[PDB]
């Protein structure tokens, strides 16, 4: 899993 | 009503969308000033500000407004919305493939999963308004993460992030854990990292428990972990800035075209490398007496230096400029700014056809520039570009580049304009060649909604 | 027999191709010396050698090797021959579409127009060898075009090439005009550039009538232009080398790395720029006064110049080092290094394959096949041995061509590229075991990159 | 109420989908019955029916609607919004660049400029309720445009168009003069038209003035074109639909497999060519009397005849059928359907999550959302079932959505799909165990593709 | 001198190059007769020929030339030289990675391996001439492989392959097995099989021994495998041609074009599908009885056989066409051919100029084709463009396609010039519309390589 | 100009 | 490995 | 038309 996203993944 | 509608309130009465910008942030941190903030902290030390009001962010973002939006917008998992598990050391993502509808949202938060909503100003009204204030004052995009943990859990590992964090709690209680970079390399960290474990964390700096309307700030690279327990939940909104907006990037981007022009306006540039360096030169030679190879690794240091002289620094801050125009929110406007600009205008539709058209500016019409972050004069290849993010979308990317181009008999009122806000300037004292310019410009930025007017026009 | 075809027989009795290297450069300037040219002259000023020698490149290239080319091989216009003509202050070219048949060529030529055909070396043999030779004392790739004019003409218009040229007066006589550059940023151009007219010259610094044999240098960014007349053609050949080799080429490589280590090395370069830098910083705040433009300015010179120390060097080098690898011309054996290589072993067919089975000994000696054929770069987390022995005449033809090295092999591998050209017995090798001395040595001698002091024997 | 939203508050009150889409298509152009529609006018003569009634179609759309959506939408230029004019002779075309702003748009309006907003659909929810249920009984995608023309003008030039028309007058009166094909190439034409002049046109087959409630249709290849006269505006909304459903292409989908299925199961297709069948075939060979030229063509003839036989029709059926729910608008759900649908799972939340938890059981009685959401093709060697619940309003904007599904459930998942809409219990799915048809059923249930007859409870 | 110096001899003393190519096939497959071989064998049957003399095919390839290949040329392993071993029922292939080195091959062959290699036409010239001219007459492109097997051994697992072959022994001797095709799919099979077993063969239809100067011709989709043994070599050259010119590869050019044309040509292909053909027409509803499904399959049976009558074959026919001019391999010419052609035009280069200048085609000059499968007229787009093979390289598609346009002013006279080989036609007699026509083709043609004149051209 | 977009396109 | 290569491998 | 051409580009 990720953290967080300043801009929202692909 | 709550401080935050406010203070929201407040911005409407304020002309400068500078000081609107300002305003917004010195709300954001209260009681501390602004001023110690970014001189002391920022990208220094982690800040705790115990607001000690509940009703602090009352009206920004809460579990029934994302309840709402998972049911009436097109949340999609993996996209927007990821569900998150951290047990026994270990990170999870139980992410279902497809809409996050509020069934399945839902059971994975009984199931003890984390929520985690990317970018909830592409939704809500207020969160993109508050976002499209605050990243004026910042210089930088300002984006934001909601997270949504159930009691008693964790569903994150402890990691570090790429950018700097001002975490919002907005409901219920939440144990936080922050650490200082562990070595040099970490701190403002450039990439986010791995997750980590708790083997791999010295003490917190910093270990707390935060309460609605706190603030919880901490630079990039500082690895932090959040917790529920006690049985309640937690529901926060981090919001993010400066990513990848550092000298290195900026020297990224400069470099290329400083040894470009070097080249081009410096003979030293242009001469030949040594016939035979391959001989001393090269990692079989590292461990290496020859001279020749000390005299060709203080020549380059020497270029090196020299290539400061040659950087094209204003035109990489016009190109980040630019990027920056991109990447920005489009902005929310005041009553009166809607009302003096062609948004405002009061031509419609009523009965069977269009009422109170006509509307024309004059010599007379005195102007300024919308806002004070929405434009941006760029010169590319011999052409100017006023580039504009009034047509941007909540959606970050959605759409590409906007710009009108300006000819070099308008470029120097355009250069007035942007500098004279919030200040108005009179259409006949635009510094141009003729009448037909000063109104050419002034209609034309106008129409755009890139201009407002002294006085609502009228027939 | 002519100085070329005494001075190649030379070469193949020199023992280094370093040596043999600097022996044909010696030769092609002579009388001048080397280290006189190379310190005073290279890049600096047009040099002309009257050789006092008509039979001087006797065995190089003539017009009837052209003849025989466009005959016998499928010389394509366009691609490897040009045809141009100059007339009233205009460069023309008349290419028709196609292979280049002797029938079109000569009838241009006899229409007037010059003929300049590209990179012999990739059909002539005399040529490639001739080049491969030099490249490796020039640390550069050495090209080479042919040109040809008719009679009372000139095929180009007055211009400069961005590389060092050396012109070969082959046979006939030609009218050179050298000029040193007009304006600073002409001086060592870093482009060719476009056809000019009489009027964007001034007056020549050198002009002279060249004779079969001279030779004619001038650095590049030296506008030149040459013309036939008395009723007598030209062949020349033009050697060329050094096409971006300049330290910017090579600060354009390392630099997006420094910034790349500093960045990971060094909190100041991670530090965030300022939250109102765009307030000041662009071509509208040009004039602005304001202190914090002059100490941004300050603080991105302190920047740049701390990217030395970041620098590495090292590693470009060897990037440029494998380019250069790619870039070269396949080596030219001479008869002792091919009796000793993998290429020579008497292993033929005569019903069944006849001397066969030969192999390497731990007593085997053994040395690099040459100096400028191979090199070892490390790209990403293993070693890798770039090679030039499989390259075609052909620029670019073959893919870059290499070999992975073990790191029980890299100290070796290192040693073999650095003793040449002193004969090493492969049981003396700083590998670990037995085994990966004669593994390595096996692998690199069955690549045609080493030789030994003994002919192979089973 | 208005007729509009009587047939919508009856739509509701209908259990099939397919019912209601044949409901609404039956109310669209009332009094006229749908099977004489389709069996003697689609595709085959213009129709225009005069409801006798301006509040017909009340609530659909108005000019209002299209004043909030250019104020509160992001509709641009160029590709939301067109502005035409016709003068002279002459189309043209005069969008700005940008942003659609009311103060612009009516500015081009008064300018006697007529405006055209491509797929309101993707603005305005019911507009898109009324494409997305006529969507089910077309078979194809149902599209549409809103015209908007100022009175006294003609906004747009004599064409015809690549789709069957369906014109709705929503407000004002328009002049319209519609013309049958001119040539036999035009009839059901396969690509739009360019604009046309007077002279281009003979006499119309049907001309006549349209008022609020009127419906106009008309098949592709119609040449048709419409002014505003009087001092009055006109808006319309014209829904379209067959856009490329034509047997050709079908076949153009089917031939390539065809003779790649042929080739493989048929020697005769794999038989070499004649090794000199260029000798007579060609161009330039068309009229020899070659009697093995005929022969050569005689054998192509027999060849394709063949190539029906191995026709693979079912899998492009298939193929089609994925593109249609790809193209499909996303379902306008019944209240009934969005209570027994996941969609309406009273699970809220009021510090903490309410009514959680319900599950599915081998009692449920089952069956599909609706019967125009899901389809099951193979590709490949595995199933897959396609839906649009997941798709946008806007056209393509999601990419195909789909869920593979196991050979253990192909059978059940097969019987939901043509058991619509009779209710099925679960524990009743042709599947081998229990867990499989609890898997399937909650699968589905979850995806938002399954209702269950009563309410789910925990 | 050998059989094949003989016919190759006599090649060059006659004037078409079809009666040349005619005539080489004659050779190859004798005694047999071409036309009982083309009616009754071709595709149907295996076919063995027993030469009884060792010399047939001296001068066309050997073991030394192959020696002497590896050294001079640039072999390179994967690309043009293959070892390979077939051990235990398993097939191996042991290439090296790199330059192909007498050492390193010849090495391999000790070790058992066997040695193929392909297109030994891209260096032999004799090869080259021999399947140049064999092109021809097969009106598709003539490949082929060098096989060179060790004593005792097989180097290939049983397998067929995807074109029709012709194995000429060239030295030692072979005990070959070819078995009928298995199935009715590997009738003429179109791609190449996998690696097959004994276990998968049936019984051989034909086992033997071949010797030097023997010719065997199989069919694609006949399996074969080869092995030495009794202490002897073999070394064979299979030429292979009619890959994929099949029917099917024609009328997978036609039907896209036909059902394009059917379409704007006719308006029962441009009529719309049934709205609910989807609800009896897919795989789930195959088991169906409703009689809509009947009648839609009889409607697309129905179409389809009408596509016959739209079929574009001329069009196509002239793709092909263009596509084996592409694909040929460049013409060899006689002496005469060359001595009349612009190849061997006097003018060269001698003492200190060119000699011989000034060679103009006139009004009177008889031409003809230089041969008559080097070029094809093609229509593209409005347009006419003569391909040719002339500027071909004998490495496969190494150039890309050639061709000169023509005007519609000389299509006239460019069709009369291919149909008139090799009959000569006088420039001045050509059908066009002026003189400055006639000498215009005529020109560029003979310029081009692709015309010769009945007498050499003088000044 | 363009006519009736049944797909809106640019 | 491979059988007949009527065009020759890349 | 092109000057010296150090590597043969068309
Ligand atoms: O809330 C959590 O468990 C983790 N939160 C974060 O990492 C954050 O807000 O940046
Ligand atoms: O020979 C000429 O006319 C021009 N020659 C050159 O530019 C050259 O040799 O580099
Ligand atoms: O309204 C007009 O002027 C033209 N309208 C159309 O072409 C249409 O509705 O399809
Ligand atoms: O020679 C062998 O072992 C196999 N030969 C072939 O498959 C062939 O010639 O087509
Ligand atoms: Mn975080
Ligand atoms: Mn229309
Ligand atoms: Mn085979
Ligand atoms: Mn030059």
């Amino acid at each position: 899993g990720g953290n967080h996203q300043h801009i929202c993944k692909p | 009503m709550s401080p935050l509608r406010r203070v929201l309130a407040e911005l409407n009465r304020i002309p400068s969308s500078r000081r609107r910008a300002a305003r917004l942030f010195e709300w954001l941190i209260a009681p501390m000033p602004p001023d110690h903030f970014y001189r002391r902290l920022w990208e220094r030390e982690a800040v705790l500000v115990r607001r000690q009001d509940h009703t602090y962010y009352q009206g920004l973002f809460s579990t029934a407004d994302l309840d709402s939006m998972l049911r009436n917008e097109e949340v999609q998992f993996g996209q927007h919305l990821d569900a998150a598990r951290y047990i026994n050391g270990r990170r999870e993502t139980l992410n279902p493939p497809g809409r996050a509808l509020p069934a399945a949202a839902w059971s994975l938060y009984q199931a003890g999963c984390s929520l985690r909503l990317c970018s909830p100003q592409a939704f809500s009204t207020t969160v993109w308004q508050f976002l499209a204030v605050l990243q004026e004052q910042f210089g930088s995009m300002a984006g934001s993460n909601v997270y949504l943990t159930p009691p008693n859990s964790q569903g994150f590992a402890p990691h570090y992030d790429d950018i700097e964090a001002f975490v919002l709690q907005l409901e219920g209680r939440k144990l936080w854990r922050v650490y200082r970079p562990r070595a040099p390399t970490e701190e403002l960290a450039l990439t986010s990292s791995p997750n980590f474990s708790q083997d791999d964390l010295g003490e917190p700096v910093l270990q707390t428990v935060l309460e609605p309307g706190d603030l919880l700030y901490f630079p990039r690279g500082f690895i932090h972990q959040a917790e529920c327990q006690d049985g309640v939940h937690s529901l926060h909104l981090t919001l993010s800035t400066y990513q990848r907006n550092t000298w290195g990037d900026f020297l990224e981007a400069i470099l290329p075209l400083a040894v470009q022009a070097a080249m081009e306006e410096n003979v030293e540039f242009r001469r030949g490398l040594p016939r035979d360096f391959m001989d001393y030169m090269g990692a079989q030679h590292s461990d290496s007496k020859d001279p020749r190879r000390t005299a060709f690794m203080e020549k380059v240091r020497v270029l090196v230096a020299r290539l400061g002289h040659f950087a094209p620094v204003d035109a990489v801050a016009d190109q980040r400029a630019k990027d920056f125009i991109h990447d920005s929110l489009p902005p929310v406007l005041t009553d009166r700014e809607r009302a003096l600009s062609v948004y405002g205008l009061p031509i419609r539709w009523e009965a069977g056809e269009p009422v109170n058209v006509g509307a024309q500016l004059t010599t007379e019409t005195e102007v300024h520039m919308l806002q004070d972050g929405i434009a941006r004069l760029v010169g590319e290849g011999g052409h100017l570009f006023l580039y504009y993010t009034v047509e941007n979308s909540r959606v970050y990317h959605l759409e590409e580049p906007k710009c009108l181009e300006i000819y070099p008999q308008q470029a120097d009122a355009m250069e007035l304009l942007l500098g004279s806000y919030p200040e108005f300037v009179r259409v006949g004292d635009l510094p141009c060649d003729s009448v037909e310019d000063q109104l050419s410009l002034a209609t034309t930025l106008y129409d755009k909604g890139l201009l407002l007017t002294k006085m609502p026009l009228a027939l």
